[PDB]
């Protein structure tokens, strides 16, 4: 069985957890032997080198990269995995003309996408004249895709960003700018990542200002889906992130199999509201409950 | 011309042990190089004019006594010359082993939080799996699910979180190695150090989880290890101790050089 | 009879200087009162010779360029037995500002710890109590409940761990505190600890729960003015700075005092 | 209104939350203002003392304690709370002819008889001559009542107390005994500390073990409740710790209030059985769910 070395950034959340649940589940059904390394986080760029390094040394048939950092491997891949096949996942690894000798596949989705869909959403709820209403953004770490497609979704809306608000990712630095937003008390939305509006989620409920403020996140995961299976969140979009995980895991067994397979495949965005959420399309989301993350 | 002598070596004397001293409060492997290479030169200066000073008298019992004052005087510094070459050595490899550990122990920080991370994500998701049951009124399911949550999750955030502050409490000991200079701490964190990393050693392989279990076991088997940092930490402070004895040991034996070159300025007085 | 004394002052010399450096190394107020006690008759007696030798001669130039030499190296004695006499006093209060802080912050930690395990129970009795609802199959309540066991019990299982792991990680910065010798980590644990008491302070702010949060901005507030532990944290080792190069000027004064004994043994002779 | 300063050796289990409970709602039916506080916990003798002078300062008109250590103050509660009336909770406080002054009352139950009512669970369930059965016994830290009152009912009963395990009384600890005992795996039942037991709930069903060995607590807690309530416990005696919370308050109010009171209350052990959860006997041992720890 070919040997297929998966490399994550990280492995902590309901997003890379998701997509750790279709490269395990495909790898089986594509009957491939699987073996998943997750860096500490995404500032461990040494980890991730050494992990590229420790793929080969394994005898990787074919290694799934989910880059630290777009441009860090750039101008070395090849002194890291060798002459090894390397399919990028979820981020954007970009190599130079040298470099991208060993891309055989790519599998993502252009963020931008995601923001301009939960931009889209707010602005079909108030239309240019409809009356004006205000926006935050916590949309975390500091021109961004899922910025810029929200903006363009915007532009024409009667939909005022009154002020925007960047922290790193993790969960008590959100909240922290959660509460931040209501205090200054004259917002109507939070639109902001999966972290920020399930920490808004119980700020809102403790401070009882739920029904006051709608929440929008510009990404799935489980919480900001369960927020919406009961009704405390309005609005996400899905890049299915289970699917992401197969379509790389596919991608790899094809080419070693010398079969046809989209050199540069991406689900297709779909958006998600209380009212609107089918089994088919969460399946290929979100890993099922109980399930924990495996590693072969 | 013996007073000329005399008075010469009292002189240099002097100028050796702030050479000494010099020599002992050096750095890197070029400060050492430096206040010893002068050190060197104010010796071979000490020695000719003892060397001369030594025809002025033929007193066997001085002159032997003198020749033996002047050795041992060499072999201190000498002694002591190297062992401030052992120190910038145990620096050297300290620095270095404990970086080792850092990057070890920080791995093992982190996968025990990226663990304390994916329970909460489950049990959220494994709520939001009783909302359908509870749906579908399938009341037994609903109960049974109720019972994992409270026997496997809410036990196992419990669990983590307190082998997670294990690691977290491991890696700040290994932060605060690298600048012990205190033998008790030194004493101290060691053993503290080698408890924690025994019982942590036996909480991971309780936790049913494959993948997860052997990685831990290993990192933790890894530091286990460069576990001799710190003795190798005591040395560091052992050899110290030494070069400290050795200077106050230069003076006596300078005080008891003169103490002869002294006696022997006179003799040509007879 | 100027030979007689010059030797003899050449000989108290090195006497003192391991004296010096004796009273340097000395730790309680009993190893200083002596090693430094022993320095003073040392001390009167290099003046006595001092001063009859300070007859054989009349050298306007000569014998002010003594009367300072021997100023100089009392002062330097004296400053540096004031240094040795502040160093006890800073110990004193360093391990006594320690330890004081140390109490609070393994009360912090203590009371986060509590809280920590509060929230477990309450989640198990939470869950217990929607057997009883799903029971009566009030199905409303329950999905109510379930939601509150996310929004609010798992919601804050975690921000307390994360308090509890602050308090952790403020605690063994205080432990270790108390034995700090080395300048940069005294550097870097005092920011490190006043950023960490800062987000702390916020932390605790938020969390809705009134005694409990008082209690904490209490102790933090508190351990937030003996911050400045740190500040005398430095003091001791720049004065054991001070210390060093005390010890290295007495040399040079005693190397230029007998530099001047000698240049005054002369004109004696003539 | 009376001002009464109640002092526990801790608050961070199901004991004595329920405690507490007790005494803050007994506390407010009353009409007394009352003031809770924490030791560390057990091994904080400092922290309490100073907590006692801590409220006499405050003015404390009557001082309910639960001693962190029974011998402690028993030659200096005077130096400590001065002249101020104590009357001791939970835990036994014994103090000298000339401190015994200040005792206006005391609330409690002996554990003896605790640990007896598990050990007669027991031995009903298996008689002399009804065949060997082996037990392990997890009672926590280093005679002790729970144990002489559990071997006192043992005696003559064909049950058989193969090992004897002492570890402080950590959850973490605990687990790791349970572990140890489901090793040796000839033994049927568990005699355990509620936290024990709780460990032991989890521990035997991820080693599948259910239904292969018995556990018997030697009191209450939500967990040892929640878990007779599920069928996963056989046994557990409730010595009513809201109840004890209560009637401590009522002693201390009564006598400032110039009342008559039984000097030396205590509630009456009731025997837990999955089958016989009487609401009106938890109401008066556990505390609600979703009540927090309240200090006035």
């Amino acid at each position: 069985d070919e040997k297929i070395c998966a490399i994550y950034p990280h492995l902590k959340d309901s997003y890379w957890l998701s997509v750790n649940y279709g490269m395990v589940s495909e790898a089986e059904k594509q009957g491939v032997n699987l073996r998943v390394l997750e860096a500490g986080g995404y500032p461990n760029k040494s980890r991730q080198e050494q992990q590229l390094a420790l793929c080969t040394q394994w005898g990787a048939n074919a290694i799934i990269l989910g880059t630290v950092d777009p441009h860090a491997y750039e101008h070395n891949l090849k002194s890291w995995v060798g002459n090894t096949p390397v399919f990028a996942t979820v981020n954007q690894l970009d190599l130079d003309e040298e470099q991208s000798t060993l891309l055989k596949g790519e599998v993502g989705v252009d963020w931008y996408w995601m923001g301009y869909e939960a931009g889209k959403y707010l602005a079909e709820r108030h239309p240019k004249g409809s009356g004006k209403t205000n926006i935050a953004l916590l949309l975390g770490p500091r021109t961004k895709p899922v910025t810029t497609g929200f903006y363009e979704a915007i532009k024409n809306s009667d939909i005022h960003i009154v002020d925007s608000f960047w922290a790193d990712n993790d969960k008590e630095l959100q909240r922290n700018l959660v509460q931040r937003v209501i205090d200054m008390g004259n917002i109507d939305y939070i639109v902001g990542s999966a972290v920020a509006i399930e920490a808004a989620i119980s700020e809102l409920r403790s401070a009882d200002k739920t029904h006051d403020i709608g929440l929008v996140s510009v990404y799935l995961s489980h919480g900001v889906y369960r927020g919406l299976l009961r009704n405390k969140v309005l609005f996400a979009p899905t890049d299915k992130m289970v699917q992401q995980g197969r379509l790389s895991v596919m991608q790899a067994a094809h080419y070693l199999r010398h079969q046809p397979y989209e050199k540069q495949a991406s689900p297709i965005i779909k958006p998600l509201t209380p009212k609107t959420l089918h089994d088919d399309t969460i399946e290929e989301s979100l890993s099922p409950s109980e399930y924990r993350p495996t590693f072969s | 011309s013996a007073m000329i002598e005399a008075r010469q070596v009292s002189e240099l004397s002097t100028r050796i042990i702030s050479s000494v001293q010099m020599l002992s409060n050096a750095q890197n492997e070029q400060e050492r190089k430096e206040a010893g290479r002068v050190l060197f030169e104010q010796l071979e200066s000490l020695l000719t004019h003892i060397k001369e000073l030594g025809g002025e008298s033929f007193d066997s019992k001085l002159l032997d006594a003198l020749e033996s004052n002047v050795q041992n005087v060499i072999n201190n510094l000498a002694e002591l010359g190297v062992t401030v070459e052992r120190k910038l050595w145990l620096a050297k490899e300290i620095d270095t082993r404990v970086e080792e550990m850092r990057l070890l122990s920080e791995e093992l920080e982190q996968l025990t939080r990226t663990q304390v991370q994916n329970t909460s994500t489950i049990a959220v998701a494994n709520v939001t799996h009783i909302y359908d049951l509870l749906e579908a009124n399938k009341k037994d399911q609903v109960y049974q699910a109720l019972d994992a949550l409270v026997e496997v999750d809410l036990d196992l955030t419990e669990r983590l979180h307190e082998l997670h502050l294990l690691a977290f409490k491991m890696l700040n000991q290994i932060e605060e190695a690298r600048t012990l200079t205190n033998v008790d701490r030194i004493q101290q964190i060691q053993t503290a150090f080698e408890n924690n990393l025994k019982i942590m050693k036996r909480r991971v392989l309780a936790v049913e989880d494959p993948t997860r279990s052997k990685q831990m076991s290993q990192l933790l088997t890894e530091l286990g290890k460069r576990q001799v940092v710190f003795t190798i930490l005591l040395q560091q402070y052992e050899n110290n101790e030494q070069s400290q004895q050795l200077m106050q040991k230069t003076l006596e034996l300078f005080s008891e050089l003169n103490s002869t070159v002294n006696k022997l300025v006179d003799d040509s007085n007879k």
